C-alpha cells in the first residue's frame, strides 16, 4: 500500500495480455510492457480508460475515475 | 542570461550574438545598376525615394511638422 | 506461508524494471534478431534461453 | 491558414513577428523596410493595415513609349 | 597628523560592510535550486491532487503543509521541485500589460467624446448599458433578465476600437481591452488561463467594461474536424462560456465583442441568449466626412480653407479608416514642392489615387 501512495505518474491502459500483466502507452510519450498487482478490480480497464503507474518502475498502481438547461412547463 | 544546466539560475547576462545564416545576408556594393541603366518608371522611383533616403538625411521636412511618417 | 510468499514475490518485482515492445523486420542468423521500436528506430538483440 | 499541426503553425507564427517587429520600433530610427511579390490577391491585408506597409506601387506594363528606351 | 590616518579607516570598514553582506547574500540564494511549473486538472484530497507540468505529462502529486490547501483549486498556476515533485508555493496574475491596461480616468465621470461621424450609436450604448450599471435594482422587480453581452458588428476599417474605449470613459467605468491575438499568439496552448483571470482581475475592480476586438480567431478549426489537436481552439471557447454564464448578470460586469464577419461568426455560443443584442453600424454621408476631414485635417499646418464641402461632393463609396492616410496621402506632396501650408490642389487629387488603392 505505500507505493500506491504519492509521486505516481499517469498513463493510459491500452489491452491485457495476460491475468496479471498488460500494456500502457504513457504520456511521456513511449508504450510500455507492465504487470498490474493484485488486490485491483479487473472489470473496468480494457478501454482507454485512465489510469496511475509507479514513476521508477513503470509499473501499475492503481484506477482512477473522474448543457443545464433551466426551463420547465409552467 | 546563461544558466546552469541542473540548477537552472542565472549566472552571467551575455550579448545578442546573431546567427551566420543572418550575418551573410549584409552586403557588399556588388550591385552596379545605375538609374540610368532602367527605362520608363521615373515617377515610381520619384515616388520610392521620397519613402527612403529623405527620411535617411531629409526628415526635418517631416519632422517639424511631425507627421505620421511613413515606414516601408 | 505460500500466502505470504506471493506478495513478498509480487511486491519484489513492481520493483522491477519496464519492459518495451517492438515489432520484428527479420531475423538474422540465430541467437540475433533485430525489431524497431514502434515510435522510434532500430535496435538489434539478443534472445533468451526459451525461445 | 487555420491549423493545430506543426507545419502550419512554425510558418505563420514568423510572420506574426514580423508585425511585431514592424510595430516595435518607430519612424525615429532611420530603418526603411519593402518588398516585392508577383501576386496581391493573395496575400494577407493585415500587412497592409494603416502604418505598417501603407505605401504602394503599381507596377504596371510599359506603355509603348517606354519600349522605344528598354531597347535602345 | 595622526588623526587623519585613522579617519580614512571608519570610513573603509563601511565600505567594506555594505561589499560583505552581497558576497555573502548571493550564496544564500544559490542553494536554492530551481523548480518546476505546472497547472491543475482537477482536486481529489488534501494529500493527492493532481497537476500538469509545462512540459507534457500530468502527473499526480501531494502537498507540503504550509500552504493553504483552500486556495489550490483548479485553474491555478502552480510550482514544485523536481525529484519528489510535490507542490510548494503559487504565483497568480500572469501579467502581460502589452495585453490588456486599465483606464482608471475612464472612472471619471466626467470625460471627453467628441469625434465625428456617429451620434445615434454613441447615443444608444448609453441607453443599452449605462442603466443596468447604475441603479440595476429595477430590472428585477419589473420582470425581465438585462443582457449579458453586447455584440458589435461591421465593416472594417471603421475606427469603433477609440469608440468603445471612449463611451465607457465618460460613464464612469473601468475600461479594459485585450485583442484576441496575444492571448493565441503568445500564448499557444495556455490561453484560457488569462480568461478567467482576466475576469477575476475584472471582478474585484467592479463596476468595469470588457473590449475584445478580433474576436474571431477563437473559433480556428472551431471543431473542423473533432481531432484533439486542436484542444486550444475548442477549449478557447468553452472557457469564455462558462465564465460569462457564472456572472449573474447583476450590474457590475458587462461584455462587448466586435469583427467584421458576424456570418463567419460561431453561433455554436454567443448567439442565443450570451451575446444577445446584435448591433450593426454604418459609413459616413455627405456632411460626415466633413465632421471626419475637421479632425485630422485640422490637426496640421495647412493653409485654412473650406475645399470639404467641395471635395467630398466628389468622394463617394468611401470607406472610414482610409483618413489616417489621405491627409498623409496629400502630406507626401507638400514636402516635395518644399511647402509649410499646403494647399487644396494636393486634397482635390488626394483621392484620385486612392480611389485606385482601394482596387487592391
Ligand atoms: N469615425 C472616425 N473618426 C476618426 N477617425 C477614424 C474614424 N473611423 C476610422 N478612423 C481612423 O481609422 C483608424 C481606426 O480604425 P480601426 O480601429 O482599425 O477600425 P477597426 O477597429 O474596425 O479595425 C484610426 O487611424 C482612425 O483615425
Amino acid at each position: 500500500k505505500r507505493i500506491q501512495s504519492v509521486p505516481l505518474v499517469i498513463g493510459q491502459f491500452l489491452e491485457p495480455i495476460d491475468q496479471n500483466t498488460g500494456i500502457v502507452s504513457s504520456t511521456t510519450g513511449m508504450s510500455y510492457v507492465v504487470r498490474i498487482l493484485s488486490t485491483l478490480d479487473r472489470e473496468l480497464l480494457k478501454p482507454s480508460m485512465s489510469v496511475a503507474l509507479h514513476r521508477h518502475s513503470n509499473a501499475l498502481v492503481d484506477i482512477l475515475p473522474p448543457e443545464k438547461p433551466d426551463v420547465t412547463y409552467a | 542570461v546563461g544558466v546552469n544546466k541542473d540548477s537552472y539560475l542565472i549566472l552571467d547576462t551575455l550579448p545578442s550574438e546573431f546567427d551566420s545564416r543572418v550575418k551573410a545576408m549584409e552586403v557588399d556594393e556588388k550591385p552596379t545598376e545605375t538609374y540610368s541603366d532602367v527605362g520608363g518608371l521615373d515617377k515610381q522611383i520619384e515616388e520610392l525615394v521620397e519613402a527612403i533616403v529623405l527620411p535617411m538625411k531629409r526628415a526635418d521636412k517631416f519632422k517639424d511638422m511631425g507627421i505620421r511618417a511613413p515606414k516601408g | 506461508n505460500d500466502k505470504v510468499r506471493f506478495i513478498k514475490d509480487e511486491l519484489r518485482l513492481l520493483q522491477e524494471p519496464g519492459s518495451y515492445v517492438g515489432e520484428v523486420i527479420k531475423i538474422v542468423s540465430d541467437k540475433k534478431v533485430l525489431v524497431k521500436v514502434q515510435p522510434e528506430g532500430k535496435y538489434i538483440v539478443d534472445v533468451a534461453k526459451d525461445i | 491558414f487555420d491549423s493545430e499541426k506543426s507545419g502550419d503553425r512554425e510558418v505563420q507564427r514568423t510572420m506574426l513577428e514580423l508585425l511585431n517587429q514592424l510595430d516595435g520600433f518607430s519612424s525615429d530610427d532611420r530603418v526603411k523596410v519593402l518588398a516585392a511579390t508577383n501576386r496581391v490577391d493573395v496575400l494577407d491585408p493585415a500587412l497592409l493595415r494603416s502604418g505598417r506597409l501603407d505605401r504602394k506601387i503599381e507596377f504596371p506594363l510599359p506603355s509603348e513609349d517606354s519600349r522605344a528606351q528598354i531597347l535602345q | 597628523r595622526y588623526d587623519d590616518q585613522l579617519k580614512q579607516r571608519r570610513q573603509n570598514i563601511r565600505d567594506l560592510e555594505k561589499l560583505y553582506d552581497k558576497t555573502e547574500n548571493d550564496i544564500k540564494a544559490l542553494q536554492s535550486i530551481g523548480q518546476l511549473i505546472g497547472e491543475v486538472m482537477k482536486e481529489l484530497s488534501e494529500e493527492k491532487y493532481i497537476v500538469k507540468a509545462s512540459s507534457g505529462p500530468r502527473y499526480i502529486v501531494g502537498v507540503r503543509n504550509s500552504v493553504d490547501r483552500s486556495k489550490l483549486k483548479k485553474g491555478v498556476r502552480v510550482t514544485l521541485d523536481i525529484t519528489t515533485l510535490t507542490i510548494m508555493r503559487i504565483l497568480p496574475r500572469e501579467t502581460d500589460p502589452l495585453v490588456y491596461n486599465m483606464t482608471s480616468f475612464e472612472q471619471g465621470e466626467i470625460t471627453f467624446d467628441g469625434i465625428g461621424g456617429l451620434t445615434e450609436q454613441i447615443r444608444e450604448l448609453r441607453e443599452v448599458i449605462e442603466l443596468p450599471l447604475k441603479n440595476p435594482e429595477i430590472f428585477q422587480r419589473v420582470g425581465i433578465k438585462p443582457p449579458k453581452g453586447v455584440l458589435l458588428y461591421g465593416p472594417p476599417g471603421t475606427g469603433k476600437t477609440l469608440l468603445a474605449k471612449a463611451v465607457a470613459a465618460t460613464i464612469g467605468a473601468n475600461f479594459i481591452f485585450s485583442p484576441a491575438s496575444g492571448i493565441v499568439d503568445k500564448y499557444i496552448g495556455e490561453s484560457a488561463r488569462i480568461i478567467r483571470e482576466m475576469f477575476a482581475y475584472a471582478k474585484e475592480h467592479e463596476p468595469c467594461i470588457i473590449f475584445m476586438d478580433e474576436v474571431d480567431a477563437i473559433g480556428g478549426r472551431r471543431f473542423s474536424e473533432g481531432t484533439s489537436a486542436d484542444r486550444e481552439i475548442q477549449r478557447t471557447l468553452m472557457e469564455l462560456l462558462t465564465q460569462m454564464d457564472g456572472f449573474d448578470n447583476l450590474g457590475q460586469t458587462k461584455i462587448i465583442m466586435a469583427t467584421n464577419r458576424p456570418d463567419t461568426l460561431d453561433p455554436a455560443l454567443l448567439r442565443p441568449g450570451r451575446l444577445d443584442r446584435k448591433v450593426e453600424i454604418p459609413l459616413p454621408n455627405e456632411a460626415g466626412r466633413l465632421e471626419i476631414f475637421k479632425i485630422h485635417t485640422a490637426k496640421v499646418k495647412k493653409t485654412g480653407e473650406f475645399d470639404f464641402e467641395a471635395a467630398v461632393k466628389m468622394s463617394d463609396g468611401f470607406n472610414g479608416a482610409d483618413i489616417r492616410n489621405c491627409a498623409t496621402e496629400a502630406g507626401f506632396f507638400a514636402i516635395r514642392d518644399d511647402r509649410d501650408h499646403i494647399n487644396p490642389d494636393d486634397l482635390m487629387k488626394a483621392v484620385r489615387k486612392v480611389a485606385e488603392v482601394k482596387k487592391l
